[PDB]
């Protein structure tokens, strides 16, 4: 009669999470209560009306619904909020709900960007190469962007990444552009733009002034 | 809303019936109800019944019905729940509760909890001595072992001379019976003259049960020389 | 209160459903409630005085069930001082005893079956309780001490939040 | 069309040379023109034997083509071993008698409970042990469940084994069910 | 043997000491025909390889699918514009098309320094920093393809050496197939703007 829609959740501090319960078919005369159950510790009721918040508990988690889809939002999430939270609706018909799973153990790396441009013993041999640089980035999710000389140079541009850290998945990104030598010149402003989950501030690592 | 919620059959055996109790220290019991809800291992709350000390009309859910008891004695202000019928899927712990206002016929929604009592209901091995029948035992190393059946908790050990003659040693997986009970037969090839004697001890111990049990498995009849 | 709750019986009469749970009308003819009403239909609408709230049980101003219509049942004040009571017919148990109760309300232990929607006529929801309304001490002056309290009902699928003055 | 390259018994214009190369040395000289690499041929035929065999035709049109095939040859035989039930066990009911084989190499047997002259199958669960960490030698436990009544009036059991290494059936019938 | 280590474009010279066939195989595939010579040529082996006789084989043009190990073997019978079956065979010379690891340098509190090699057609390498040190540290990433067919290897390092290059931060690069071990100085540099 009343399950959980999200099942399986996870995030990361500092985030907004909502969670749905369905009334099936009666609207049930506005009737609900939502728990919370820690790994071993008995559950705590934090809502009852779904209107109402008990007492001891923030204003962080805030109730909501109207004859259907009564809501339990988690703003501004803390280490402290990892419990398998529970819904059941009370009255007539007592009956509880199934539980969403929530996972607090999430971190995130900022990835630290910078360029080579090998010179004094490619130029004689050509094919000069920019090689773009990230460290210490979490998610396996990177692209770059070359603006050399402005606008973009996509094409020629391979990647690669580290296999794994064994402590975190902090691997990093090289981003190869291979340019032969007489296409080299005429040309100015190299940069490697990144786009990436960074949460970081506009990125934009150009080097200039050429090989020489 | 200090619940002395008692420790009640932590160990039980299929068929068998428990009784749980609660008890409400301080304010005035005969005004708010008191609720059982129960929660196998990993699962979700299931409401399973309640009461209220006054009007003696205790309410079940639809489906613990003709099954469960909820009494509660005024006198020494104790609510006694009375679940028969067990079964192997009953094992779970038994929270307690106190409904926030008064129903007839409904629930409510539970203000303070109770601390959570562990009911585990478990069927220890029951060991059986698998003989060394050798009627000219082949080669030079006759075949030993012990029989185990009718538990069903998955976990179980064997061990031997509590513990020796770890050479030679098989102990095959778990393989589900008709009804629903696991078993096994750890074997043994020892050369101990192609018999028994010394002193062979298959030290099942399946921790669940808390039973630990030493069966002598030795030539079990007139002839097996 | 005079000679009213001295020795009218215990709360605890004996006896209990020695089986299958029927109805009867013994046309008994209430201080406590060890009572018994009758089923009165058309009535004349000139000795009666006073309020006439009737026990739906939520008190409103030939009485049925709620899910006939209707109300259980109710009483009055009439004439000089005179109590009347009225309502479905008074559930009986099974049983066998010297005192076997007629139950006029819910009564649990001396028969497990006996809800209140199906074996109750009057006020009396639990045999130390009643539903309380303003002439609640004008018909039943032996029941000042009892403690009021928040109570819901739930009579067939509808919900009734209702205060119930119960000794304690 | 380009001919084949079929072993993935090795099979390579009606128009031939068999090669045969060491996990690092080189190409020996096999067969030429199509005792035991006995070869023959259009569609020619072909534990220190282990390699990568090459054919090539040479003439006037000659080119190389495209196995990694060996020879394992060595097996592990069941040994019967028969677990009767306790006597405690027909006390309690419910009799089981167990079959047991050790040390046979392939994954693969079959063994028929019969009884008398019957070939019971309704009651009989198999299990077998993962892995001996050193060769595929997995020991069998094939359970037989039996009411007590159905024990009384019967008797010569039976739990043959049929298996790659046959080595003709064997068996070792449980007989002489009071005892 | 004759040249464990090539260029692209380059040639090679393999020296056989007792008609001569060359039969080349890459690292693993099928043996493939490459010539023979009677003291032909297949398709794909004319207009860039000669072959003349003691027996030399000179391939011209190198390409980074040249990588095999050109045996020396000959034939039973003397065969006049086509094959036959290699009766003897002789030792491989691991004629390794390899174009030996090219470092460069990659110029710059703590700082990020490297060096990218490149033009690595077998895969193996190996990249030492200090002669062993760092090791918390010290990335090498795996190795990816270009357009021509040459692995392209390059390691990264951070080190926070006071904000200055004191010891000497040399990779240490080793290949074995090419015997060839470049141990490339790092240091900040008068140009080179990154």
């Amino acid at each position: 009669v009343l399950t959980q829609s999200p099942g399986t959740l996870s995030l990361s501090p500092g985030e907004r999470a909502t969670l749905s319960c369905r009334a099936s078919q009666s609207v049930s005369s506005t009737y609900v209560a939502w728990y919370q159950q820690k790994p071993g510790q008995a559950p705590r009721l934090l809502i009852y009306d779904a209107s109402i918040r008990a007492t001891g508990v923030p204003d962080r988690f805030s109730g909501g619904g109207s004859g259907t889809d009564f809501t339990l939002t988690i703003s501004r999430l803390e280490p402290e909020d990892f419990a398998v939270y529970y819904c059941q609706q009370y009255g007539g018909s007592p009956f509880f709900g199934g539980g969403t799973k929530v996972e607090i153990k999430r971190t995130v790396a900022a990835p630290s960007v910078f360029i080579f441009p090998p010179s004094d013993e490619q130029l004689k041999s050509g094919t000069a190469s920019v090689v773009c640089l990230l460290n210490n980035f979490y998610p396996r999710e990177a692209k770059v962007q070359w603006k050399v000389d402005n606008a973009l140079q996509s094409g020629n541009s391979q990647e690669s990444v580290t296999e794994q850290d064994s402590k975190d998945s902090t691997y990093s990104l090289s981003s190869t552009l291979t340019l032969s030598k007489a296409d080299y010149e005429k040309h100015k402003v190299y940069a490697c733009e990144v786009t990436h989950q960074g949460l970081s501030s506009p990125v934009t690592k150009s080097f200039n002034r050429g090989e020489c | 809303q200090i619940q002395l919620v008692q420790s009640g059959a932590e160990v039980k055996k299929p068929g068998s019936s428990v009784k749980v109790s609660c008890r409400a220290s301080g304010g005035s019991f005969g005004t708010y109800g008191i609720t059982w809800v129960r929660q196998a291992p990993g699962q979700g709350l299931e409401w399973v019944g309640g009461i209220v000390p006054l009007f003696d009309r205790p309410n079940y859910a639809q489906k613990f019905q003709d099954r469960v008891a909820i009494t509660a004695d005024e006198s020494t202000s104790t609510a006694y729940m009375e679940l028969s019928s067990l079964r192997f899927d009953d094992t779970a712990v038994y929270y307690c509760a106190r409904e926030a206002d008064i129903v007839v016929g409904g629930s409510s929604y539970f203000d303070s909890w109770g601390q959570g009592t562990l009911v585990t209901v478990t069927k220890g091995p029951s060991v059986f001595p698998l003989a060394p029948s050798s009627k000219s035992t082949s080669g030079g190393t006759a075949a030993l072992g012990c029989l185990v059946k009718d538990y069903f908790p998955e976990p179980v050990t064997v061990s031997w001379n509590s513990g020796a003659l770890t050479s030679g040693v098989h102990t095959f997986p778990a393989v589900l019976q008709s009804s629903g009970l696991y078993s096994l037969s750890s074997v043994v090839t020892v050369p101990s003259s192609s018999l028994g004697t010394q002193t062979y001890i298959c030290n099942v111990n399946h921790k669940p049960s808390n039973t630990k049990v030493d069966k002598r498995v030795e030539p079990k009849s007139c002839d097996k020389t | 209160c005079p000679e009213r709750m001295a020795h009218c019986r215990p709360i605890d009469e004996f006896a209990q459903g020695w089986g299958p749970i029927t109805y009867a009308e013994g046309h008994g003819s209430p201080y406590c409630w060890h009572y018994a009403p009758r089923q009165c239909g058309t009535i004349p609408a000139s000795q009666v005085c006073g309020p006439v709230y009737c026990f739906t049980p939520s008190p409103v101003v030939n009485n049925t069930r709620p899910p006939q219509g209707n109300w259980f049942g109710c009483t009055w004040m009439n004439s000089t001082g005179f109590t009347k009571t009225c309502g479905g017919p008074p559930c009986n148990i099974g049983g066998v005893g010297n005192n076997t109760l007629t139950c006029p309300t819910d009564c649990f232990r001396k028969h497990p079956e006996a809800t209140y929607t199906k074996c109750g006529s009057g006020p009396w929801l639990t045999p130390r309780c009643l539903v309380d309304y303003p002439y609640r001490l004008w018909h039943y002056p032996c029941t000042v001490n009892f403690t009021i309290f928040k109570v819901r009902m739930y009579v067939g699928g509808v919900e009734h939040r209702l205060n119930a003055a119960c000794n304690i």
